[PDB]
């Protein structure tokens, strides 16, 4: 004979080959494979037969285009060579054709499956084990966070050290001409030296352009100048400066998660 | 600038503590050293070329 | 005796072959092969052996596009040439019957009802209204499109008249200041209104900013000036620009959404 | 005697047939399915139909690509090989005003309820499908980029090269001023040409301006030569460019793609768009 | 040998025995498998009276399986007589329930939830307005005060221009003020910089206003005792809910 | 910068009302008070 | 600047169409103005005063 | 900004090849080629009249 | 119906097919034609036949490599797609 | 109107071309060609025509692999499109 | 079951295939055929059956460039798919 | 245990091939067959062996043009895929 019963969600539809009279078994999948594809498989399986064919009951050929779920809504025939098989081992149950009844089976079985595999504790547990993995880093980097706070505490002092040196350097150079060109000497000479301390001025932001393929601003300068004393001066304490960004780039991720998973729009 | 995205308002915005005087404190002692640093440099040049 | 060992995650089988009498082993993955390329792959190894066979632990086929993860739940017979090798992989399911059975029920149904009342046809007449909206949202921005250009065009040509009329200033100042320093005068003479009108210069660019809230920078001086000078002649102009903007608005919006559901990651039509 | 019976919401026609003589029956789709491959599908049900047509029965020929409710309400006239038919199909009723309030909310319920049980093995396959399909634009990139390196080895050089003579220039013109004002000519004549240097400088950052819409900043200007030196040197290598654009974004987006894919495979969490 | 796709493709090299060559293959892990690698070994080379690879438990692996499925284990690589071993760099279902049991509490929960949030976001309005009220006055004064010092700045602009002015043209030339026109632009560079190191920031006319007007704001929002850290911890929550209410639309 | 990022068109820009007579009527006083007190300092400073 | 997000290049930016003959056909008949509006001015104002 | 949004820390930049060694001896020879042909210039105007 | 006539020793066989429904008629050489050629002839004339066979002592196959030389001894049936004609030949 | 000729021991058929308005002739060997292989011909050597066929002997059609030598014992109405070439060959 | 009856000249072998259950026959030309042309005419008769073989004496395999005839003389035992029939040939 | 028996006037060897475990019996022509001939029906009947040849002197592969006349007047080791059988002719 030839039946069809649902296992693992899908249809398996049993069926007797002619070559060797050995059943085969063929697991169809409802929603993608037309009615098409299941008599190529069938001929596939075995290469003796001709003609195989589906029969509406009351005569017509189901033609190829129709899908498996259209077609397992109501019984037919199979049509292997000669033989034939009226198949009507589908036993569609349900028998509302009507929406809330229907539906509302399913928030019963939903319900029972969500009682009988505690599944309310699978998710606390997973809520208890991303913290957990969040204090695990948290912890990582607290002893280490001690030497980077400390090499940045210097590279601060040498980077103010520069700013008011720089400072410095501007009222001692003003100074100089302020001392010369009003009563120590004349105005006449000290023109042209202003001229060119501007224009070499003009000369030293484009060497600092060519030099470090950038602009010169005020504070886009001081924190190159403070990457430059962090690096260098955390090469001498040595506190493996990669693992600090791996492991902050690791926390900022987890700490995402948790509050993607917290949201309180959508229960998790 | 005044006014965050949502509505809100800007903290307040950190100034120097004891600010002005270390730059009124800095300027006037190097200008000084300036002052100095120009006259007796004259007096080393102006006599011996 | 064939032997399945689960390694890494997968499986791996080892079989005696009949051609040369030595062992080797297939690795597989349980989710994307099937019975007919394990078989084919069998078949491809040796070429001696010219039958190969899956039954059932009853007499029945397994057919050629069962999934694997479908087959290695019970055990399972192999058939070579004429030999038959019985093979157990290892029972891990972590599944009861009823728990096995319940969603299993909550699938059937589901298919069922997706079938019943044909809610792919549904899906696909969303889409079909999408894409009629956005055409019919199109057509009606392309009356203003020309009423748009038109006033752009003109815009754009003033503003063009504007920066070029600015190099003409830029460069009839620089023809009276080397006259008169030079010819019909001297340097000394001449030199303070040089340094009065750099210091003008600074000081108009301080007002600019007074007047208009920015500084003056080049383009941001620029974008200010054609976008008013369109204002100024799209009022005259007379066409509602407010229904420009707010049809131009939508149709990146009924576009997004339809970019949304026509993502290929997120299954929505077939 | 060819019948159009809506069965669960679907056109099903039946036809009759020259070869076996037996009726058979059509499930059309109505919305995503046209008529030139309905001809194509009733070809492939029986090899023996020579020619197979299908008009309006005032006009001439209803042409492919044509939608089935198009076609679906006219009394149309069928062809087969030496044979003709006058089909007519049911009008139809619509209920939906008061009665699909339910209804169109069912319909959006349970394909929730079919995407949440149906996307676990369509992610997986969707990812290697993905993580193949960007091996393959891998592969086909590694010849691609040598001709690339070496248009880029050169207007690299040419841009530096440009960038030293610059500051050569703003040298050489601070020489020839010192040497003319401090040994040679007074800086009370050299004066106002001092000036007109300035103010022409000035006005050429204006004519940069006017010509290229820039600021002239300095990061903004070399990497606009740069540009026009590469596809300077393109033409000179005859390297085709749009094949490598296009490539690029290719892997571009299967990376965006592979980082979206990341969060429901290992996270479980839900997925953006 | 060795194992490195740093380039994106695992990098092997092998050589033959009494061979000069090393030879070096790509192979990738999608679309590449045991066999046509072994093709491509093999069109190269003479030394090809065998060719196998063992399994390390000494099986030989079927030469039809996948490349990522081969070196995520080690294995020995076998040509003619030579071994070699190679050092490669080395629930389901209450997920699916507990989907499918959150997609049928999402109709009833986000009606839940918007009633709740049209409430909170009425009852912060309600809180808003008596802080509102105060807070537009306070930052009345606080433009006045700045718009103030916008004009007053312009004044030394325009009364600089004057005092330079009148000098160099009636009483004293020149040659006898042009140093004293220098150092006050020299003076307004080194104050420019001055700005820039006691408040790191940089000197721009549209943030400065906006650094004096946060000065002349929360000058006086002690003064007249407004809550301040009340008032940005309601406009966050409304904005904040007003964004979860348009997610709950789409 | 003219456009959005939809391709809609910015809004008209804000201008200050009767504004340019109120960046003009400052300038002027505040450059005759810095002529005066020009002289008024001059004439001191030419006597101490 | 150089690449794009994705590491595909920028395409090549306009030049403007007859821009170098268009900037001193505009700077030297103004550069001329400037010159007669200037020497027509000074004899002006000597004829005057 | 020096600190990234993680709060991870950006790379090093770098100083290119000894630049500071030949910026210095590249600005000297265009200034010696600058003076030998401003005084060629000063010469050969005095020369030509 | 079905047709042999002998045609000056040569067979001529006159059979409906069932595409459009108008008879054509097939000649064999009966030494080196066999039953492998005349059923190639029906598949290959009419394309819309697609089982095929001839049963000559009205119960057993005749295979693909029976001359028709040996077929016209005797009578036999000839399938079409659902028909089944039986021919009578001339002796 | 058809006049064939028997030439070197084989048929030389000379067909009316409707479409282009000439006469013309092949050379046919019968064994490795066959009548639909004369049917090819006709479109391939005018290409203007579509529709033909060959009704033998006044009833009925012959197949596309019969042998003109095999056809040579009844008489043709050669058909093109909307014409009649009602002929017999030579013997 | 198998049988091999002489007609004119010629042995007829009758087998029953297994994909439709019918009965066939086969006249072979024992001269000029080999055994491996008559296991060739099984297989494209019926595409269904996949291994068969003859075992001459009882025990081995026979290979397929033995004649026909050479066959003929002593009995043996056809196997098709499982099925063995054996067989017995007359003088 | 390869094994040649004279029957009607001709060779028969019995080889016994690794995919089916069990025997092979052959036909061998001496003045028409040459070596060839004999390791092609060998690679045709079963496909699974890869490699054959054929040692008579104890030493060489013997040239794969040799009549069977010109090698079964001494021994002949045979060799399969590894395994080596020494034969035995009779005379
Ligand atoms: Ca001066």
């Amino acid at each position: 004979d030839v039946t069809v019963v649902y296992q693992n969600g899908l249809p398996v539809i049993s069926v007797r080959l002619p070559s060797r009279r050995e059943r085969c078994q063929f697991t169809l999948k409802p929603i993608s494979d037309s009615v098409g594809v299941f008599l190529r498989q069938l001929q596939e399986e075995d290469r003796g037969i001709d003609r195989v064919a589906i029969y509406s009951p009351d005569g017509v050929r189901v033609a190829a285009s129709t899908g498996i779920d259209l077609l397992l809504l109501d019984d037919f025939k199979l049509v292997i060579n000669d033989l034939t098989y009226h198949v009507r081992p589908p036993k569609r149950d349900l028998l509302s054709h009507e929406n809330a009844a229907t539906l509302n089976d399913v928030k019963t079985l939903v319900q029972q499956l969500y009682t009988t595999l505690c599944i309310e504790q699978h998710q606390l547990n997973k809520e208890r084990e991303l913290i957990e993995r969040l204090e695990d880093l948290k912890e990582q980097l607290a002893p280490l966070e001690k030497v980077r706070i400390e090499i940045s505490r210097k590279a601060e002092k040498r980077t103010t050290l520069v700013l008011w040196g720089g400072l410095a350097y501007m009222a001692t150079q003003f100074g100089i001409l302020a001392r010369l060109t009003w009563w120590e000497y004349s105005w006449d000479i000290m023109e042209p030296v202003t001229y060119f301390i501007t224009y070499g001025s003009a000369m030293a932001m484009y060497a600092y352009f060519v030099m470090t393929r950038q602009e010169y601003v005020y504070p886009e300068a001081r924190d190159r100048q403070y990457l430059l004393f962090f690096h260098k001066g955390a090469k001498k304490s040595r506190f493996d400066l990669e693992k600090y960004n791996q492991l902050k780039d690791a926390i900022a991720q987890a700490e995402m998660d948790l509050k993607r998973l917290r949201d309180p729009l959508q229960v998790h | 600038v005044i006014v965050t995205r949502s509505g809100a308002i800007l903290p307040k915005p950190v100034k120097m503590s004891f600010g002005l005087l270390r730059v009124f404190s800095i300027v006037i002692p190097f200008l000084y050293v300036g002052t100095l640093i120009s006259k007796n440099f004259a007096a080393l040049l102006e006599e011996h070329d």
